[PDB]
DNA sequence: CAGTCCCTGTTCGGGCGCCG
DNA sequence: GGTCGGCGCCCGAACAGGGACTG
C-alpha cells in the first residue's frame, strides 16, 4: 500500500478496551450490489484492503442513498468502536455567518470531492476498522476489509479532517496573506480585493497546491459567477439571503411535525424579522409521543398564519462594513418574547433574531431585556468580534432607577433610548421610608405540614384585623396570602410588616409577571397603590403586632 | 539542556476539558501575534485533535499598560495538580509581608519560559485560539516551557529563583520577598523614595539573569469595616424594628447581643412612624451592644488547611462591602470599597475591581486566593468580566442571589 | 438536633432545525 | 435511512442548595 502525501493523525483506543466484535446486519440485495461495487472500487484505489482471519474485529456496515444522484454512500455503524476510541477535541467552534463577511472584489467557492477519502487513517489504527460485506447468499462467508482512509461515521473523522485541512492551507495562506479563505470542512470560500485577472490565477494556484496532497477540486463544484451557494445561503455582490425555506402544510399535525416546524421557524428568524414560536412551542409541553397527533390552538393557528405571511415577502441581509458602527435594536413583541435587528444603516439588516426564554418563576421586563442584550452581545462577538451599540425601548431614567437600587450587579453596554412602544418600565416602586399617616399592617401566615391547612391575616394600628382559613397550602403560600390580604383591605398608602424572607425577596425584585397566580394578584394590587412600604422583622421575638398576628394564624 | 522536573496529576483525575469562550477582535489579534512569536522562540508548538484536553485563553492589559498579555485560565488544571505545589514543593508564606509599610508587585512570568516542561505533562497545557465568525477552525497549541499562570511553574522555578534572590536578600535582609503565581511581592519598611530605588536595584538584579512591573500596596493602611449602630436621638417604631432585626442578625457573630429590653418597646401594635421614647433598661442594652461590636469575635483564627471564602454585598452609591471567612460567622476580615473605577455607571467593572483588590489582600495576608460568592447572575458576569480583568491570576467563584435582609454591613 | 419539606435554579439529555 | 462532528432552539426530568419547621 502506497504512502499518502498527508501526515497521519495518531489515534489510540481508551486504555483497557479492545476493538469491536459485532456481527453484520442482514442487508437487502439492492444494497449489497451497491456496496460490493463501491468496495471493489475503493480497494483498487488503495482505500480499503483485504484482511484475513488474523483480524478478530468486525463492525456492521450499510449504505444510504445520495441526495439527487444515483450514487450510494458507504456508512459504517461504529457505535461500538466510537465508545472505545479515544476522546477528540473538536476544532469546529461554531458556524460562520454571512453577516460577518466583508465586501470583496472577487469571490470563488469550491468543494473538494470525496474529502474524507483523500485523508489517510493512522496505520496502527486501521485494524479496528474491520467490517464484513454480506454476499447475495447467506451461506457465502463474505468479504472482510479494513479502512485506509477516514471512515464516514467514525467520531474522529471530522476532527481529523478539519485539522489536516488547515495544515495544508497554512503554506498558501502564509504566502497569500490578503486572500480570505473561509474553511468549513470541505468547503472553501475564497475572496480577495485583487483584480479579477490575478484572482483566477491565485485560485488555480490553490487548486494545484491542494492537488499536491491528493485533494481534488472538480470543476463541477467550481463556482465563479454570483450568486454563490454557501452554507445554506445565496451570496450576491451586495446582499445575501437564506436558501428557500419550505414549511409543511399538514392538515393533521403531529408532534414530530411541530418540531420540524419550530426548527425551520427558528432558522428563518435570522433574517426574517418578527417570527414568533411562542404559541407553537406551547404545543410541545407535557407531550410524550412524536406519534401523537395534536390539534392546533386558536393562538397557534394565528401565530402560524402570521409567520407564513412573513415568509411570502422576500428579505435579504447585507454584509459587514468595519468602517461604520454596529447597531442593535430590540422590541417587545409578546409577553416573554423579544426580537432584535442588527444593522449599520437604517433598514439594511445584517441579521435579525429573537429571544424568548423564561428564566425564573418571577421576573419583569427589565430583567428579560438585560438577558436579551447579553444574548445579542455574545452572538455579536462571535460573528463580528465587537459589541453593537444598542437602541432600547426603555427610558434612561427607568434603567437608572433599576440598576442603582437592585442588589445584584447589573449593567448594559453603551446604549440610547428609542421611543418605540411598548416601552419597558417598572410598574411599581417600593418606598424606602415608612409612610406617615398610612395604616400599618402586621401580617403573618402559617400552615401545618400534615393537615395542609393554615391561616393568614393581619393586625393594624387602627384596630383593623382579619384572619382567613386556608386549605391545601404551605407555609410560604400563607405568608404571601397575608400580604395579599393587607393590600386588598388597605388604602392607597399602606405600611406592611412581615417576617417572611421568602415573600420579601420576591416583591423587592419588582416583578411584573409570575408563574404563581397569587404573586400576579399581589402584583396587580401593588400597581393600584400609590405608596407601599415593606419591612421585615424577626419572628418569635415579641415584635409589635407581628407576635399578636403570629398567635392568631398559629394553627 | 536543562533537566525536566517530572509532574503528575492527582490520582484518579483526567486533564482539563474546558471549551474556549468567544473572544473580541482586539484580543484575537493580540494572541495571534504573541503565539506566533512564542512559537518562533520554541516556547509553544502546534498540536492536533488527538489531544482531548483544552484550556480557555484570553488577553488582558494590566493597570496603566499598553501592551497586551496572554492569560490562560488554568484554574481547572491547577485543581487537578494540587498535590504537587502544596506537598512536595510548597512555598512558605511570610507572616511579616502584611506588616510592611509598602509592598510592590513584580510580574516575573517571563522567567518561566527559560525552563522546559516535562514531556509527559505538555499534553495538559493545551489551548485553542478561536477565529472571528469561525472563519477557520481552532488553532491549537501546547506549551514547551513552564506556562504562565500554572501553579506548578513557581514551584519548579523556586529552586532557581532562590539562587537569584540570595545575593539581593543578603545585602537587604530586612526586605521580605514572596512569590505567588507569576508575581513577586517585595515589602519593606523603608521610605517611599528609597523603597522604589531598591525595587529598581532588584529589577536590574533580575535583568542580568534573563528576565518588569510596578504596583504599590500599603498593607499597614488596610482597615476593617465593623458593624455599627445608628446614633439617633429620636427613635421611631420602624427605627427600633430595624435595630432589633440587625441586632438579632449580629447575635450569630457576637453571642453576647441582647434584644430583650428593646423588643419590650415593640409590645403594642403601633404605627411605624410613631416616635417611641427609649426606656432606661433599653438605653443600657443599646450601649452595651455598641461595646460588644467594638470587641473582636472570640475564637476566630486562620486555619491553613481550610479554603478561604469571600462574600460581596452591593450597598449602592458606589459602596461595596466584603467579608473573608473559612467557617460561617467567623470572619477573618471585613471591609468596604468605595469610589472604584466605574462607580455610578458600571457594576460589573466595580465588582471586577473589588474581586481583584480582595484577592490581592488574601495573597498578602494568607498566601491564598479565596473562592468568591459573587452577587451577580452568571450570565451577566460571564459576558463582561474579561473586559475589566487586569491581573495575572484568576480566583474561583460562584453566583448567589441573596435579597438584602437588614443592612448588616453598611449603615 | 438531623431530618424532611417547600421553593427555586441549574444541568443535562432528548427531540427538531441548519451545515459539511 | 436510523453514521459522525459542530452550532442553535425548546421541554422535561434529574440534580442541587438554601431556607424554615418538626420529630
Amino acid at each position: 500500500v502506497p504512502i499518502s502525501p498527508i501526515e497521519t493523525v495518531p489515534v489510540k483506543l481508551k486504555p483497557g478496551m479492545d476493538g469491536p466484535k459485532v456481527k453484520q446486519w442482514p442487508l437487502t440485495e439492492e444494497k449489497i450490489k451497491a456496496l460490493v461495487e463501491i468496495c471493489t472500487e475503493m480497494e483498487k484505489e488503495g482505500k480499503i484492503s483485504k484482511i484475513g482471519p488474523e483480524n478478530p474485529y468486525n463492525t456492521p456496515v450499510f449504505a444510504i442513498k445520495k441526495k439527487d444522484s444515483t450514487k450510494w454512500r458507504k456508512l459504517v455503524d461504529f457505535r461500538e468502536l466510537n465508545k472505545r476510541t479515544q476522546d477528540f477535541w473538536e476544532v469546529q467552534l461554531g458556524i460562520p455567518h454571512p453577516a460577518g463577511l466583508k465586501k470583496k472584489k472577487s469571490v470563488t467557492v469550491l468543494d473538494v470531492g470525496d474529502a474524507y477519502f483523500s485523508v489517510p487513517l493512522d496505520e496502527d489504527f486501521r485494524k479496528y476498522t474491520a467490517f464484513t460485506i454480506p454476499s447475495i447468499n447467506n451461506e457465502t462467508p463474505g468479504i472482510r476489509y479494513q479502512y485506509n482512509v477516514l471512515p464516514q461515521g467514525w467520531k474522529g473523522s471530522p476532527a481529523i479532517f478539519q485539522s489536516s485541512m488547515t495544515k495544508i492551507l497554512e503554506p498558501f495562506k502564509k504566502q497569500n496573506p490578503d486572500i480570505v479563505i473561509y474553511q468549513y470542512m470541505d468547503d472553501l470560500y475564497v475572496g480577495s480585493d485583487l483584480e479579477i485577472g490575478q484572482h483566477r490565477t491565485k485560485i488555480e494556484e490553490l487548486r494545484q497546491h491542494l492537488l499536491r496532497w491528493g485533494l481534488t477540486t472538480p470543476d463541477k463544484k467550481h463556482q465563479k459567477e454570483p450568486p454563490f451557494l454557501w452554507m445554506g445561503y445565496e451570496l450576491h455582490p451586495d446582499k445575501w439571503t437564506v436558501q428557500p425555506i419550505v414549511l409543511p402544510e399538514k392538515d393533521s399535525w403531529t408532534v414530530n411535525d411541530i418540531c420540524k416546524l419550530v426548527g425551520k421557524l427558528n432558522w428563518a428568524s435570522q433574517i426574517y424579522p418578527g417570527i414568533k414560536v411562542r404559541q407553537l412551542s406551547k404545543l410541545l409541553r407535557g407531550t410524550k409521543a412524536l406519534t401523537e397527533v395534536i390539534p392546533l390552538t386558536e393562538e397557534a393557528e394565528l401565530e402560524l398564519a402570521e409567520n407564513r405571511e412573513i415568509l411570502k415577502e422576500p428579505v435579504h441581509g447585507v454584509y459587514y462594513d468595519p468602517s461604520k458602527d454596529l447597531i442593535a435594536e430590540i422590541q417587545k413583541q409578546g409577553q416573554g418574547q423579544w426580537t432584535y435587528q442588527i444593522y449599520q444603516e437604517p433598514f439594511k439588516n445584517l441579521k435579525t433574531g429573537k429571544y424568548a426564554r423564561m428564566r425564573g418563576a418571577h421576573t419583569n421586563d427589565v430583567k428579560q431585556l438585560t438577558e436579551a442584550v447579553q444574548k445579542i452581545t455574545t452572538e455579536s462577538i462571535v460573528i463580528w468580534g465587537k459589541t453593537p451599540k444598542f437602541k432600547l425601548p426603555i427610558q434612561k431614567e427607568t434603567w437608572e432607577t433599576w440598576w442603582t437600587e437592585y442588589w445584584q450587579a447589573t449593567w448594559i453596554p453603551e446604549w440610547e433610548f428609542v421611543n418605540t412602544p411598548p416601552l419597558v418600565k417598572l410598574w411599581y416602586q417600593l418606598e424606602k421610608e415608612p409612610i406617615v399617616g398610612a395604616e400599618t399592617f402586621y401580617v403573618d401566615g402559617a400552615a401545618n405540614r400534615e393537615t395542609k391547612l393554615g391561616k393568614a391575616g393581619y393586625v393594624t394600628n387602627k384596630g383593623r384585623q382579619k384572619v382567613v382559613p386556608l386549605t391545601n397550602t404551605t407555609n410560604q403560600k400563607t405568608e404571601l396570602q397575608a400580604i395579599y390580604l393587607a393590600l386588598q383591605d388597605s388604602g392607597l398608602e399602606v405600611n406592611i410588616v412581615t417576617n417572611s424572607q421568602y415573600a420579601l425577596g420576591i416583591i423587592q425584585a419588582q416583578p411584573d409577571k409570575s408563574e404563581s397566580e397569587l404573586v400576579n394578584q399581589i402584583i396587580e394590587q401593588l400597581i393600584k397603590k400609590e405608596k407601599v412600604y415593606l419591612a421585615w422583622v424577626p419572628a418569635h421575638k415579641g415584635i409589635g403586632g407581628n407576635e399578636q398576628v403570629d398567635k392568631l394564624v398559629s394553627a | 539542556p536543562i533537566e525536566t522536573v517530572p509532574v503528575k496529576l492527582k490520582p484518579g483525575m483526567d486533564g482539563p476539558k474546558v471549551k474556549q469562550w468567544p473572544l473580541t477582535e482586539e484580543k484575537i489579534k493580540a494572541l495571534v501575534e504573541i503565539c506566533t512569536e512564542m512559537e518562533k522562540e520554541g516556547k509553544i508548538s502546534k498540536i492536533g485533535p488527538e489531544n482531548p484536553y483544552n484550556t480557555p485563553v484570553f488577553a488582558i492589559k494590566k493597570k496603566d499598560s499598553t501592551k497586551w498579555r496572554k492569560l490562560v485560565d488554568f484554574r481547572e488544571l491547577n485543581k487537578r495538580t494540587q498535590d504537587f505545589w502544596e506537598v512536595q514543593l510548597g512555598i512558605p508564606h511570610p507572616a511579616g509581608l502584611k506588616k510592611k509599610k509598602s509592598v510592590t508587585v513584580l510580574d516575573v512570568g517571563d522567567a518561566y519560559f527559560s525552563v522546559p516542561l516535562d514531556e509527559d505533562f505538555r499534553k495538559y497545557t493545551a489551548f485553542t485560539i478561536p477565529s472571528i465568525n469561525n472563519e477557520t477552525p481552532g488553532i491549537r497549541y501546547q506549551y514547551n516551557v513552564l506556562p504562565q499562570g500554572w501553579k506548578g511553574s513557581p514551584a519548579i522555578f523556586q529552586s532557581s529563583m532562590t539562587k537569584i534572590l540570595e545575593p539581593f536578600k543578603k545585602q537587604n535582609p530586612d526586605i521580605v520577598i514572596y512569590q505567588y503565581m507569576d508575581d513577586l511581592y517585595v515589602g519593606s519598611d523603608l521610605e517611599i523614595g528609597q523603597h522604589r530605588t531598591k525595587i529598581e536595584e532588584l529589577r536590574q538584579h533580575l535583568l542580568r539573569w534573563g528576565l518588569w512591573m510596578g504596583y504599590e500596596l500599603h498593607p499597614d493602611k488596610w482597615t476593617v469595616q465593623p458593624i455599627v449602630l445608628p446614633e439617633k436621638d429620636s427613635w421611631t417604631v420602624n427605627d427600633i424594628q430595624k435595630l432589633v432585626g440587625k441586632l438579632n442578625w449580629a447575635s450569630q457573630i457576637y453571642p453576647g447581643i441582647k434584644v430583650r429590653q428593646l423588643s419590650k418597646l415593640l409590645r403594642g401594635t403601633k404605627a411605624l412612624t410613631e416616635v417611641i421614647p427609649l426606656t432606661e433598661e433599653a438605653e443600657l442594652e443599646l450601649a452595651e451592644n455598641r461595646e460588644i461590636l467594638k470587641e473582636p469575635v472570640h475564637g476566630v483564627y486562620y486555619d491553613p488547611s481550610k479554603d478561604l471564602i469571600a462574600e460581596i454585598q452591593k450597598q449602592g452609591q458606589g459602596q461595596w462591602t466584603y467579608q473573608i471567612y473559612q467557617e460561617p460567622f467567623k470572619n477573618l476580615k471585613t471591609g468596604k470599597y468605595a469610589r472604584m473605577r466605574g462607580a455610578h455607571t458600571n457594576d460589573v467593572k466595580q465588582l471586577t475591581e473589588a474581586v481583584q483588590k480582595i484577592t490581592t489582600e488574601s495573597i498578602v495576608i494568607w498566601g491564598k486566593t479565596p473562592k468568591f460568592k459573587l452577587p451577580i447572575q452568571k450570565e451577566t458576569w460571564e459576558t463582561w468580566w474579561t473586559e475589566y480583568w487586569q491581573a495575572t491570576w484568576i480566583p474561583e467563584w460562584e453566583f448567589v442571589n441573596t435579597p438584602p435582609l437588614v443592612k448588616l454591613w453598611y449603615q
